[PDB]
RNA sequence: GCUGAAAGCAUCUAAGCACGAAACUUGCCCCGAGAUGAGUUCUCCCUGACCCUUUAAGGGUCCUGAAGGAACGUUGAAGAC
RNA sequence: GAUGUCGGCUCAUCACAUCCUGGGGCUGAAGUAGGUCCCAAGGGUAUGGCUGUUCGCCAUUUAAAGUGGUACGCGAGCUGG
RNA sequence: GUGAAGAGGGAAACAACCCAGACCGCCAGCUAAGGUCCCAAAGUCAUGGUUAAGUGGGAAACGAUGUGGGAAGGCCCAGACAGCCGAGUCGGCCUGCGCGGAAGAU
């Protein structure tokens, strides 16, 4: 099915009557706009296109202003595409919200994780440190051999080493849906999320 | 290279290399292939005429 | 060759009909439908059928036989038919049947059932014996021995799903 | 089953037959007498 | 006097369509191979190219003998270690028909930029149609 | 395993049909059109005069400078640069 | 007119003559638990006492604590018994 | 006998194997060993046979109704072989080409 784009608020808890505590991520979910339906006929396969937001009037470039006037919708901070399955329609103009999720029980969420720049491979791969006393000479963190002798003679590709860590396209599954509030705009879920305060997020119901 | 271009025109007229040199072997002409190539490039009626020369000899 | 020089007898009230190597027979049982060999020709005389091998292949005769025996068979069941007969050892092992499915209760922790194909019925005159019929011959066989699979005779007292003149082998420990 | 490289019939009632490719031995009366050459 | 040389800029170049529904892989591509450098023409230059373009229709279609639809095998390797690939004609007729007269006609054709570019004169579909008719082919029978 | 001749019988195979595993091809997650075979769809911008010559995907003067981009500044849960 | 040789640490990669998990045939296979052969390389596959030890014996775990090749893998990566 | 102290052509590459001994020039012709579907010069040549294993394009003792050829035996129209009647059927020998036996490390 279609799934919806919001933004990261937070993290709390709910209390339970019986005395559970359950921590929870906030997602606040506005309201969605269709820019774009896309066919066989013309593009070879089936989708949608959304936008959502508000974006102030002198950032917008011209090309910009004429995709949404086409349309007839009031511009957003993005565009995103969601693909349709067999029976679903959907016409230009029209607006989903948050109340898609009343009976759906479980959630995949895709954020973009937090970034960690340069790092080594004690933190990156989990390797082992070598001896800090009993004569060590500057190697405690060091990664040690990388490969063997004149047979092959070559280092693998695939070889794990230290570089850039973080700032990635990241999922995590099957998550429980808490709570559905509709006169707030809120989804309320199970767990923790990808991304840091303020990013953005595509809920999707869950694939397996 | 003369040779390559030799057996290019000889199949266009319906015979292969090795007839055609034994053809002409046994009617007794003896133009060598460095002219053999230039006439077929050059001039196909003449090519055609040999071509029937040597086909006869082989009748 | 000895089995393809036999002709087939076409009794009266059964249609034959031929194109290229397609076969057709119809009867008051139903109908069925073949497509033969390339190196095989089959003639249709007046009321008998003959079958022989075609110049140019060099395995027509053994090809011959077996189109005699897949013709004989057919004619004879869009005549008479076909039937087999199940039988169930055991304690506490029962056989049902509801329109085109039958119902398997053989010991285990949860029930069996099965479909069975396009023209094959079955019966059951108790509850711990099976009766299907029909007309074709390979399609009763492999439904019996589908039948069959859910539990095989064991060799210490002979429990299961047999056929109804199968020897059942017994050792003692 | 018996794998081995000489199969042979050990009583009146054993078969040689050719299967895909394969010399097997099959036998109506004794299980034992199971054979394939490989 | 000097031995004749073809010029690039001024050599003359035909348009072809061939059905290879039943025929024999390797016996169709050495014909496509030899039309395809040019062999046929008495102004054969082994540094010039000088041969026409041909399209290919219903390669799904073509034929082997023997056991080989079931027993030819196709290897490649992806780079890192331990990639080793492969598939059978079968399987490679069913997920894309096209490849298995491309990497044949490839194969016997000179090693080199002039062998690639005489690669690109080869035009090969799947199905009975193509979108061509402006370039006006001719019907060869091989 | 079913049906079945060569071999009047029998036979899982020669012609036909059915099952069968963490191995194979997919289904799950990430990169990806420098895929030189460089793909598709939506939207936005530019609508003046002359001269010479060896006459053609030719050179030059005047008028005009769009959509957009970059540079500079205040900076970030982005970062060795 | 020089290719630093045992053992430990860190980091690995391949074969299959398979240690565990998966699928089968025979049994001197009643059940539970075993013996033997065939197919199968996706993933997994101990911590301590003694000794410079690789091995080996002992103590207590585990579904299991596989056998080999890679300069008896790896000192312009560390140690120096 | 060749290399050493010897070039050119063939055997993928390959001093010592096979063909053959380079005084200099030529955009002439004939052949050796080895070859003629495409990479790559020349027969998709002609006539009669064998193989179904990609054998050809790695290997033994031993095992088996794969199948081509040759010379002799036993039974059979006075009824043979198989099964439950009406033409063939049994077991050795010599020889051509194939099948299993056949597991390794970028």
């Amino acid at each position: 099915m279609i799934g919806l784009v919001g933004k990261k608020v937070g993290m709390t808890r709910i209390f339970t009557e019986d005395g559970v505590s359950i921590p929870v991520t906030v997602i606040e979910v506005e309201a969605n706009r269709v820019t774009q339906v896309k066919d066989l006929a013309n593009d070879g396969y089936r989708a949608i296109q959304v936008t959502t937001g508000a974006k102030k009037a002198n950032r917008v470039t011209k090309p910009e202003a004429g995709h949404f006037a086409k349309a007839g919708v009031e511009a957003g901070r993005g565009l995103w595409e969601f693909r349709l399955a067999e029976g679903e329609e959907f016409t230009v103009g029209q607006s989903i919200s948050v109340e898609l999720f009343a009976d759906v029980k479980k959630v995949d969420v895709t954020g973009t994780s937090k970034g960690k720049g340069f790092a080594g491979t004690v933190k990156r791969w989990n390797f082992r440190t070598q001896d800090a006393t009993h004569g060590n000479s500057l190697s405690h963190r060091v990664p040690g051999s990388i490969g063997q002798n004149q047979t092959p003679g070559k280092v693998f590709k695939g070889k794990k080493m230290a570089g850039q860590m973080g700032n990635e396209r990241v999922t995590v599954q099957s998550l429980d849906v808490v709570r559905v509030d509709a006169e707030r705009n809120l989804l309320l879920v199970k767990g923790a999320v990808p991304g840091a305060t303020g990013s953005d997020l595509i809920v999707k119901p869950a694939v397996k | 290279l003369w040779i390559a271009r030799i057996n290019a025109a000889a199949r266009q007229n319906g015979i292969s290399y090795s007839k055609f040199i034994n053809g002409l072997k046994k009617a007794s002409v003896e133009i060598d292939r460095k002219i053999l190539a230039d006439i077929a490039v050059f001039d196909k009626v003449a090519f055609t005429a040999l071509v029937e020369k040597a086909k006869a000899a082989l009748a | 060759s000895r089995v393809a020089k036999a002709p087939v007898v076409v009794p009266a009230g059964v249609d034959v009909k031929i194109n290229g190597q397609v076969i057709t027979i119809k009867g008051k049982n139903g109908e069925l439908t073949r497509t033969l060999n390339d190196a095989v020709e089959v003639k249709h005389a007046d009321n008998t059928l003959t079958f022989g091998p075609r110049d140019g292949y060099a395995d027509g005769w053994a090809q011959a036989g077996t189109a005699r025996a897949l013709l004989n068979s057919m004619v004879i069941g869009v005549t008479e038919g076909f039937t087999k007969k199940l039988q169930l050892v055991g304690v506490g092992y029962r056989a049902a049947v509801k329109g085109n499915v039958i119902n398997l209760s053989l010991g285990f922790s949860h029930p069996v059932d099965h479909q069975l194909p396009a023209g094959i019925t079955a019966e059951c005159p108790t509850q711990t014996e099976i009766v299907l019929k029909g007309a074709d011959k390979q399609v009763i066989g492999q439904v019996a021995a589908d039948l069959r699979a859910y539990r095989r005779p064991e060799p210490y007292k002979g429990k299961g799903v047999r056929y109804a003149d199968e020897v059942v082998r017994t050792k003692e420990a | 089953m018996k794998v081995r490289a000489s199969v042979k019939k050990l009583c009146r009632n054993c078969k040689i037959v050719k299967r895909d490719g394969v010399i097997r031995v099959i036998c109506s009366a004794e299980p034992k007498h199971k054979q394939r050459q490989g | 006097m000097k031995t004749f040389t073809a010029k690039p800029e001024t050599v003359k170049r035909d348009w072809y369509v061939v059905d290879a529904t039943g025929k024999t892989l390797g016996r169709l591509a050495t014909e496509l191979a030899r039309r395809l450098r040019g062999k046929h023409k008495a102004e054969y230059t082994p540094h010039v190219d000088t041969g026409d373009y041909i399209i290919v229709l219903n390669a799904d279609k073509v034929a082997v003998t023997g056991n080989k639809r079931t027993d030819k095998v196709y290897y490649h390797h992806t780079g890192h270690i331990g990639g080793i690939k492969q598939a059978t004609f079968e399987e490679m007729i069913a997920r894309r028909p096209e490849r298995v007269i491309e990497i044949a006609v490839k194969g016997m054709l000179p090693k080199g930029p002039l062998g690639r570019a005489m690669f690109r004169k080869l035009k090969v579909y799947a199905g009975n149609e193509h979108n061509h008719a402006a370039q006006q082919p001719q019907v060869l029978d091989i």
